[PDB]
RNA sequence: AGUAGAAACAAGGGCCCUG
């Protein structure tokens, strides 16, 4: 008996059931929730209207019987006073989207892509940090040969920018990437801009009447127009860059089966194709510059620093003839500067400054925020030189995400491998190289006609699309890309003669056009979607012109 | 038999389960003694000992002991041959009449 | 030792306080668990972000201090810092350090005598590795795959146990001194414990890690996944590298882990003892229980009791079900009608009586269910989804790959629903002798027709003809089935649909406690039968190895 | 788990489980008392000891 | 030339490229105006004006249940319910599933609620403490509530959930409550309001629906009843096939596929099917707790008289909930040089210096308002009750009538929270429309509305459900899981194996292709090397770790056995994603290296507790924050340090406390003392101890026992 | 102690003992023997005309 | 100045510290 009881007690204690509840005495056999006074007072007060005490509701529910007829009658009644509209798209077509009106949407990315000029040198493995390369490029004298003038082509506060550039050169000469706190930097750094708090306990009506202290009137963004410079950047980011290896990548592991061989082969093809473009160098630039800036913000806050805008690459591989084993290269596009990144909290902001080099004059519509200066001349023969200068800010999140800008490769590889494997399975044969060299994909229009090229060269469009999604990401683009799916699904239904329908498309168009403001990507993609539905109307219904 | 499984005896292929009352040179823990012990009414007079000195007791003696955590009991080196399978079923069948 | 005296002094100092005394005096020891939660509570939203934001610092890691002094870990080895004397706020007995310290320990730190014990700690993963190395890969091909979804096991494991049988095992091997009373599982499985103890005894180890690894060594990871081809844990652990929706990396993996042999042996033994007990007439229940408890079998090295393995396995067979029922073992809601498998998706009903005339006029009662119900069905390399309605097969869909299997499944389904005229007027061929009662034990007309079909193929053809035949309408040519089991024809059967692609097996994490009769027919809180002794092969002779039938 | 009966079946004989279940059904009391009764019953059994 | 990528949607499908739209490759985006607008919409959607007065608070109580009025623009949301129709639908559902169903579920729930320990309330998202009036984790809130109970009347001896609930109930009827602070006391009414109080959090971790930009955070007096209700709701939902909330991934896919097969097999030759993709609106603003109360009363009718009282708590508490206004408004001058900050309780004072919008939105809600709180007597919030709403919704898809069959019409489908899919069948479009209108009406009768813009329909095989688009095939979005291809941020050993496991799961379920998996592996490897400031040996990188790396590298003879965090190369691929590197290199590490990496005596190793990984020196723990160092949040650390000392001492004595929870009738001191004496004897018998030491230990222990028993 | 494919040999030894127990020297299952016989050479073959 | 969104930052705590 004692052994059995010991085993049972151990088991129960292990199950938390060794209490009066499961093992009561004769008396303690009535367990019940200790219904107090206040709880009951409330329960009898939260009851629906027709009842006034929980007892009535309980008696009505415990005895409730089904009367289908009254239910059907109420159903029909509610079905008559509603008049839910049903709209087959074929009869009620989709109008075009109404973009806003006003000035043009200007450049927003922190760094220049097409107008960027860079100085290159050879990389030595010993000197590989930024604070070192920024000096190496400084000794040869070109970085010091620059000497802008007090007369800017466009912009504001040119004196501050000039003094800041002079201080940057001086600090570089001192071998210390540091800057002192003067009036100029304090202004172009907003060092004293934060508002001074005033407690209410110390407040009075006379104080208010002295200086108006009304509630802040939020000035939401203002509209813009369609940018005409986006296609230029998109077409420039599709061509080679005279070098490769712009984006660092790891090594390939061994292989034992055909699967890994196939994967490695395809990955090598795609990586070699993509690493030569221009968008790639911008990705590498962002990666490295953001890494350096994050390190600095972590180590040297409360201190103005100097960080370069650079990248590392490798000259292309010619034939065995000539100098074999091509060398590496360190490229420098401009200079960057931070300002007291006291990142007390995520989503914060630390102002920075961008000094970049270019050889192309600006446009008022596009390069609106920049403040350009005429610097001098540089070789290639000699050509004039410009200095684009502006101000902006960043945060922890944008840093972390920009540093992680290698996801576009994953997405593109997914799409391509999917297409190729689907085409290969329908025929039960290795159709990958053929699908990459032959299968044509629409890209754009020229002279009112369509244009096409093999997937092997169309990958670049998807890559740039993903990169821009990573760059211009905001709430506006989020909502847009979330609300455009309906249109694509309706289009697919149109392609397959599926008689689609909807309840209120006008509201959908309204929701879409609501989130199109001063964000170039949304405007561009919306215009392109309109052009899509137009081109398809020649082959499909459900769209108005 | 084997030193690995010292609790079995193989005769003509058939297997036989030897009880665990005493431990020879091979058996090297109290695990071989547990089928010789059992629980009994608590007695504060008996001594309190460890799980290793548990082998130096005499058959039929009592001793207090610590079990697991936060638990003390009293054991006796006397076994109980039967298990519940028979003492319940029989008494049950004696009720359907 | 002196450490013990220090622990005593600390206990004394702590009891001198009032709150510590109140908490160490009131209540039982279980309160400790609770106290273990109110302390050291702090989480983070995006640990990746904070990891890049911290590792960018100088000393982002904490570490013990005395362990470093004893290990002679310096500071500023080669102008690179490793740590600095400080005190973290939470521990108060740890000091900040850098990741470089972790290399400095790995390259010129204290070395232990031996570390092969790791191979035992993580035995499962070294087993994975070995199983991988003993594979002979093959060519790669591209095509579409029929991946069916289902619940399976991905971790090969020997002597699969429960959780209550482990919380104890983790003690007698590692922390024996504070071991609870001996449970039956220990007294029975002594050699197992001795083996697990011989390796992790008198060794310098972290024991929590060992316990976690043992839990993994005794846990079959059950998952609901898409699957293709054979079903064996040895494959599911690396299914990702055998085939997908569009590709297949052929490879032979048949001769490894010797798992299914144990299951087929177990089922053979169960069948044997079930037949033995059926030989009786009034006590087959107690006879079967005695045969069970009077039997054992070997697993690898150890000898285990049958009733113990039966309550650990999950083979849904009409044999294992009976045994697990006799022993009061709960089980899932899975049916069995002969060789086929069944599972109810929705619907309800209740028994009802009806009769049929065998030859001329010979009334024989046969029952059916009076309602609409939907059922999934699985025969060899064939799946089906059908519905029954008041003694009729309303509709059925199939996604198999064979004609023979597709006909046999259809026929057994038609039978399960009592659809057709044969159940209204049986054929002349059947007689009262074939009816039932080999030696007195009756037989419902259902299993009668079952064996009547299994006897001759022409009975099956006639039964199929009992189902309506019509002309294959246009368009439905592809979704049609002839009499031979062809995906298309000019004339096909009635109320049938075919398709390429198996059906996704349903799932339910439910358990039920059923019972059985003196005739070996289990019931589940209703007049429905889940198993019997007529749904298994008639008989066969086998020579069982490493078994103990200690019964007269 | 999922029911007190399955729990009681862990360390008790299913026979006494069914017995105490039928008993509580007779008195129609809360089935959380399946355990105590079964325990008492099993004690009585092992007290007879034949 | 002009470029347009969308042109690829002509010669190709749309699902197999929809992933291109999701901008999940970039950072996603991030009050009182939101809360005030929400309150307004809630009071509006209740289409009536009846009101009562609470004898408790003396506050107007808008009642919206069975009081429908203002039947105009019914297409728009409505939060009024007719209990009769709800109970009818519940009865129909029960009839379908069979009798003894709800009873069986409540029984399965009661089987757990009783044995449950009251410490499982620590797990979960943050809660709103009712003493400091801020959002802390659950553990600390529970600690503070227990401490207050004890300091008021006496320590809480309870060890289960039922006693804690009864104690809460009693505490709702007290008259003076105490609690710790830098030891203020309060009255009954204030504590009541502060308990029914609810706060908000702006986390909305998942992007999902941008409309979701907040989430609720109730107190500690509402957690256990909510857990009970969620448990019963889960036990119910799991039984149903028309629900996909608890399951995840392959399960709902199989559900949909079986449903489609059943549909295509049922409908005759004179019928055609239709699909719909629905996205309900104002879900958490139309579901009413009064209907939930009535439904739970109808359910708990045949079960014990105990469950009837527990389930009935959380409904009335949500029927008498208060909301918290956050941060108040901000004031400023023209130049914005100065700036004043103001809180909610004051907005009633400076109501004239605010924008006309705030005035029009605030003055109406001035009677329902009290100090920095509003008395919302109904509605709901996000995350509070998800499964119960799913049950309430599935009751519709089960509907059937004589009219629907007179025309040969019937609908089915599958619904999760505020997201459903519908499958209607009929013989003509004129009847399809009527069926859909009937469905919309029956859903309107219980506050379940539908969004007319986000919802669309089409022929059978074209629809979407939870970011998964469906056709003949199944398209894995493959962007929903893109962030997962990142280092978790725990330690070095782990993140790599975790990433490989995630890649494996993707390849198995989401049909991730091989080359993509290899690329993701290399990318995660690069990010790992970059995060922890480590690189290979063959590389030329300079820095802290690499310095000593290159220093001691000479001692090695086979780098193929090195680890990544110690200048090692990659040895892993598709066929080796289910194998950590530590295991894959063990057969080649230098005998010295293996012995050093795998030692148990490490000043770094800490256990975390899935954790399919190996342990080594690299399994470290990060530094702890120090911002609190300046804040005077230290008094609370004292009790935590006390509990920690106690726990670590107890563990020093019983080494296994953490992998076998302790049990017994002894206290802690008793067990400690007895075990210490036992060990002392065990050693002195054979081990290196003297009689003097044994006697000293025994004297110390008895003195400590005397002091412990004498202090109190 | 030293080997390449121990598992195959072990399972094959068990099968041998089983066969001897059955009084028949035959082995029905062909998984290990097949492997160990094909480790030398085993592959597909494509006709030249299909090239 | 600027950032970005549908609100927040443009350091915060005590001459000294800190993310």
């Amino acid at each position: 008996i004692f052994s059995f009881l010991a085993t049972a007690a151990d088991f129960l204690r292990k199950e938390n059931m060794f209490n009066e509840i499961f093992l009561p005495d004769n008396e303690e056999t009535i367990i019940e929730m200790k219904k107090g006074k206040t709880f009951l007072e409330l329960r009898d007060e939260s009851v629906p209207l027709p009842f006034q005490t929980y007892e009535q509701m309980k008696d009505y529910c415990e005895k409730f019987k089904g009367n289908p007829r009254e239910l059907a009658s109420k159903v029909s009644q509610m079905q008559s006073n509603i008049k839910l509209p049903i709209k087959h798209y074929e009869q009620n077509k989709f109008r075009q989207i109404r973009l806003p009106k006003g000035p043009m949407a200007p450049y927003t990315h922190k760094f220049l892509m097409e107008e960027a000029w860079m100085f290159t040198k050879i990389s030595d493995p010993e000197r590989s940090r930024a604070g070192e390369i920024l000096i190496d490029f400084f000794k040869k004298g070109n970085l010091s040969a620059i000497r802008p003038k007090d007369k800017p082509l466009q912009g504001k506060y040119p004196i501050h920018y000039k003094n800041l550039w002079n201080q940057i050169k001086a600090a570089i000469a001192d071998r210390t990437m540091v800057i002192n706190e003067n009036d100029h930097s304090e202004f172009l750094g907003g060092i004293g801009r934060a508002s001074k708090k005033i407690p209410e306990i110390s407040l009075t009506q006379d104080v208010i009447t002295t200086e108006g202290l009304k509630q802040s009137e939020n000035k939401l963004p203002e509209p813009r127009s369609f940018p005409r410079w986006f296609n230029a950047e998109w077409m420039w980011a599709i061509k080679d860059s005279d070098l490769t290896g712009w984006v660092p990548m790891a090594e390939y592991p061994p292989a034992d089966n055909e699967l890994e061989d196939y994967a490695e082969h395809l990955n090598k093809t795609m990586e070699g194709v993509l690493q030569g473009t221009n968008c790639a160098r911008e990705m590498g630039k962002c990666i490295l510059t953001v890494g350096a800036l994050m390190t600095e913000c972590r180590l040297f806050p409360g201190k103005i620093k100097v960080v370069p805008i650079y990248a590392r690459s490798k000259e292309r591989k010619s034939m065995q003839e000539g100098l074999p084993v091509p060398s590496e290269m360190d490229c420098l596009f401009g200079i960057c500067v931070k300002s007291k990144s006291h990142l007390n909290k995520d989503d914060g902001m630390y102002t920075i400054i961008t000094f970049e080099f270019s050889i192309r004059e600006p446009n008022l519509e596009k390069h609106q925020k920049y403040t350009v200066f005429e610097a001098g001349h540089t070789t290639v023969r000699e050509v004039p030189l410009y200095l684009y200068c502006r101000t902006t800010a960043l945060s922890k999140i944008k840093n972390d995400w920009l540093s992680k800008a290698r996801r576009c490769f994953i997405t593109t590889m997914d799409t391509v491998e999917t297409i190729c494997l689907r085409e290969s399975a329908k025929a039960e044969e290795n159709l990958v190289e053929k699908t990459l060299n032959e299968k044509q994909m629409w890209i754009g229009k020229k002279n009112g006609e369509l244009i096409a090229q093999p997937l092997r060269e169309a990958l670049r469009v998807q890559l740039v699309q993903q990169f821009y999604f990573c760059i211009y990401n905001d709430s506006q683009l989020e909502g847009f890309c979330n609300e455009q799916k309906k249109i694509l699904m309706a289009l697919e239904g149109d392609k397959k003669n599926k008689s689609s329908f909807g309840f209120n498309p006008e509201g959908l168009l309204e929701k879409i056009e609501e989130c199109l403001i001063n964000n170039p990507m949304c405007l561009f993609m919306a215009q392109r979607l309109n052009e899509l539905v137009i081109e398809a109307s020649k082959r499909g219904a459900k769209f108005f012109k | 038999w084997s030193k690995a499984d010292s609790s079995k005896i193989y005769c003509h292929g058939i297997a036989i389960r030897v009880p665990l009352v005493v431990g020879d040179e091979h058996m090297d823990t109290s695990l071989a003694l547990l089928e010789g012990f059992s629980v009994c009414e608590n007695d504060p007079r008996a001594p309190m000992v460890t799980r290793q000195d548990l082998i130096d007791v005499g058959f039929g003696q009592k001793v207090r002991l610590f079990v697991g955590q936060g638990s003390v009991r009293t054991f006796k080196r006397t076994a109980s041959q039967r298990a519940a399978s028979s003492d319940v079923n029989k008494n049950v069948k004696k009720i359907k009449m | 030792m002196s450490l013990l005296l220090t622990i005593a002094k600390e206990y004394k100092r702590l009891c001198q306080d009032a709150k510590a005394a109140q908490m160490m005096t009131v209540g039982t020891v279980s309160n400790y668990t609770t106290f273990k939660k109110w302390t050291t509570s702090r989480k983070e939203k995006n640990p990746s972000l904070r990891m890049r934001w911290a590792m960018s610092s100088k000393f982002p890691i904490i570490a013990n201090k005395r362990m470093l002094e004893e290990a002679q870990i310096p500071k500023e080895h080669n102008n690179v810092a490793l740590w600095e004397d400080t005190e973290d706020v939470s521990k108060r007995d740890h000091v900040l350090a850098s990741a470089s310290c972790i290399n400095y320990w790995n390259f010129c730190g204290p070395c232990v005598n031996n570390s092969e014990v790791i191979k035992e700690v993580y035995k499962s993963r070294f087993g994975r590795l070995e199983r991988r190395k003993e594979i002979m890969w093959k060519e790669l091909r591209f095509t579409l795959v029929d991946r069916q979804r289902r619940r399976v096991d991905t971790q090969p494991v020997e002597q699969r146990l429960r959780t209550g049988e482990i919380k104890d095992l983790q003690m007698w091997t590692l922390f024996e001194d504070e071991a609870p009373l001996a449970s039956k599982f220990i007294l029975d499985n002594y050699g197992l414990v001795k083996e697990m103890r011989s390796k992790f005894a008198n060794k310098p180890l972290n024991k929590e890690v060992v316990a976690h690894m043992l839990e993994k060594q005794f846990n079959p990871e059950s998952r609901f996944l898409p699957v293709f081809g054979a079903i064996r844990p040895e494959r599911m652990e690396l299914i990702h590298a055998l085939g997908g929706e569009t590709w297949i990396q052929e490879a032979n993996t048949a001769g490894i882990s010797n798992v299914d042999q144990r299951k087929n042996d177990i089922r053979a033994v169960c069948r044997k003892v079930c037949l033995a007990a059926n030989a009786s007439i009034m006590n087959a229940k107690s006879k079967l229980v005695e045969y069970i408890k009077s039997t054992s079998m070997r697993i690898g090295e150890t000898e285990r009791k049958l009733e113990e393995l039966i309550l650990e396995t999950d083979d849904v067979s009409p044999e294992v079900t009976l045994c697990k029922s006799a022993l009061g073992g709960q089980l899932g809601k899975t049916l069995s009608f002969g060789p086929m498998l069944l599972k109810k998706i929705s619907g309800s009903g209740v028994k009802v009586k009806d009769t049929v005339y065998i030859q001329g006029v010979r009334a024989v009662q046969f029952e059916y269910w009076s309602e609409q119900e939907e059922f999934y069905g699985e025969y060899k390399s064939a799946t089906a989804l059908f519905s029954r309605k008041e003694r009729s097969l309303e509709w059925i869909t199939i996604g198999g790959g064979i004609n023979e299997d597709r006909k046999r499944l259809l026929a057994m389904c038609m039978i399960f629903c009592r659809d057709g005229d044969y159940f209204k007027d049986a054929p002349a061929t059947i007689t009262m002798a074939d009816l039932s009662t080999k030696l007195g034990r009756e037989i419902p007309y259902q299993y009668v027709m079952m064996n009547w079909i299994q006897k001759s193929e022409d009975n099956l053809e006639a039964l199929l003809y009992s189902r309506g035949i019509v002309e294959t309408n246009p368009g439905k040519m592809g979704s049609s089935m002839g009499i031979d089991g062809s995906k298309r024809a000019i004339k096909s059967l009635r109320a049938v649909t075919i398709q390429s692609g198996k059906i996704d097996m349903p799932e339910s994490k439910e358990k039920i406690h059923l019972e059985l009769s003196d005739n070996l027919e289990a019931f589940d809180s209703s007049g429905r039968i889940v198993a019997t002794i007529l749904d298994l092969p008639s008989d066969k002779k086998v020579t069982f190895q490493d078994v103990s039938f200690q019964h007269p | 788990s999922k029911t007190f009966a399955e729990i009681a079946e862990a360390f008790l004989e299913p026979e006494a489980v069914r017995i105490a279940k039928e008993a509580v059904e007779e008195y129609g009391d809360h089935e959380r008392k399946i355990i105590q009764i079964g325990i008492h019953f099993q004690v009585c059994c092992m007290f007879c000891d034949e | 030339m002009e470029i347009n990528p969308y042109l690829m949607f002509l010669n190709n499908d749309v699902t197999s490229l929809i992933s291109t739209t999701y901008p999940y490759t970039g950072p996603p985006p991030m009050s009182t105006k939101y809360t005030l607008e929400t309150i307004k919409r809630t009071y509006d959607y209740s289409r009536t004006s009846v009101e009562k007065t609470s004898k408790v608070f003396n506050i107007p109580r808008r009642k919206f249940c069975n009081c429908l009025e203002d039947k105009d623009e019914l297409v728009k949301p409505t939060g009024n319910v007719d209990i009769s129709s709800l109970l009818g639908l519940a009865e129909m559902m029960e009839k379908r599933m069979g009798e003894g169903f709800f009873k069986h579920c409540v029984m399965e729930a009661e089987t757990e609620i009783l044995k449950m320990h009251f410490s499982r309330l620590t797990e979960g998202r943050q809660t709103y403490d009712w003493t400091s009036e801020r959002n802390m984790p659950a553990a600390t809130a529970l600690q503070l509530t227990v401490d207050a109970i004890k300091e008021t009347e006496g320590p809480f001896k309870g060890t289960t959930m039922l006693e804690y609930c009864n104690k809460m109930i009693e505490m709702l009827d007290w008259k003076e409550i105490k609690f710790k602070k830098v030891i203020d006391s309060i009255k009954h009414d204030e504590f009541l309001i502060r308990a029914l109080t609810i706060n908000t959090m702006a986390k909305d971790g998942e992007r999902g629906k941008l409309q979701r930009r907040a989430i609720a955070t109730p107190g500690m007096i509402v957690r256990p009843f909510s857990k009970i209700v969620e448990t019963v709701a889960q036990k119910i939902c799991e039984k149903l096939k028309e629900s996909g909330l608890p399951v995840g991934g392959n399960e709902k896919k199989a559900k949909l596929k079986t449903t489609v097969t059943s549909l295509n097999a049922r409908m005759n030759s004179d019928q055609f099917a239709v699909n719909i993709t629905g996205d309900n609106s104002k879900w958490n603003e139309c579901q009413q707790p009064e209907a939930y109360l009535a439904l739970l009363a109808y359910i708990t009718k045949d079960s014990s008289d105990l469950m009837k009282d527990l389930c009935s708590v959380a409904p009335v508490l949500f029927c008498n909930k208060f909301v918290k206004l956050g941060q108040g408004i901000r004031l400023s001058n023209k130049r914005k040089t100065k700036e004043v900050i103001i809180k909610a309780e004051k907005m009633g004072k400076y109501k004239n210096l605010m924008r006309e919008e705030y005035k029009n939105l605030f003055e109406p809600l001035e009677k329902y308002i009290q100090k920095d709180v509003c008395f919302l007597p109904g509605g709901m919030l996000m995350g509070m009750f998800n499964m119960l709403s799913t049950v309430l919704g599935v009751s519709t898809l089960c509907y059937m009538d004589e009219e629907l069959k007179a025309k040969g019409c019937f609908w089915t489908g599958l619904q999760s929270s505020d997201d459903f899919v519908l499958f209607a069948v009929a013989s003509n479009w004129s009847n399809i429309h009527w069926t859909i209108r009937r469905f919309n009406a029956v859903c309107k009768l219980i506050g379940i509305n539908m969004s007319l813009e986000k919802s669309y329909g089409s022929l059978p095989e074209l629809f979407e459900f939870t970011s998964m688009f469906f056709d003949g095939e199944f398209v894995s979005n493959l962007a929903m899981e893109l962030p997962a291809f990142t280092t978790a941020g725990v330690n070095e050993g782990v993140d790599f194996t975790a990433a490989m496991s995630i890649i494996k799961t993707n390849m198995i379920n989401n049909s991730l292709s091989p080359s993509t998996a290899l690329m993701a592996l290399r990318i995660c490897l690069q990010e790992f090397r970059a995060t922890y400031r480590v690189h290979p040996w063959d590389s030329r990188v300079k820095g802290g770790r690499m310095k000593i790396i290159n220093e001691f590298i000479k001692t090695i003879e086979n780098k193929d056995g090195l680890l990544i965090a110690d200048g090692g190369k990659l040895m892993n691929n598709i066929s080796t994603l289910h194998i950590p590197e530590e295991v894959l290199k063990f057969e080649k590490m230098d005998e010295q290296y293996r012995n050093r990496v795998f030692n148990p005596k490490n000043p770094f190793t800490n256990f975390d507790k899935e954790n399919e990984a190996v342990v080594s020196t690299h399994s470290f723990r990060t530094r702890a924050n120090r911002t609190l160092l300046n804040t005077d949040m230290r008094a609370m650390m004292a009790e935590e340090k006390r509990y920690q000392m106690v726990c670590d001492m107890f563990k020093s004595v019983f080494e296994s406390a953490d992998i076998n929870p302790p049990i017994g009738a002894m206290s802690i001191g008793e067990a400690i003392e007895e075990k210490l004496l036992e060990r002392a004897k065990m050693k002195r018998d054979i081990g290196a101890i003297e009689d003097s030491e044994y006697e000293e230990i025994k004297d110390i222990i008895r003195d400590a026992k005397k002091a412990r028993l004498e202090s109190r």
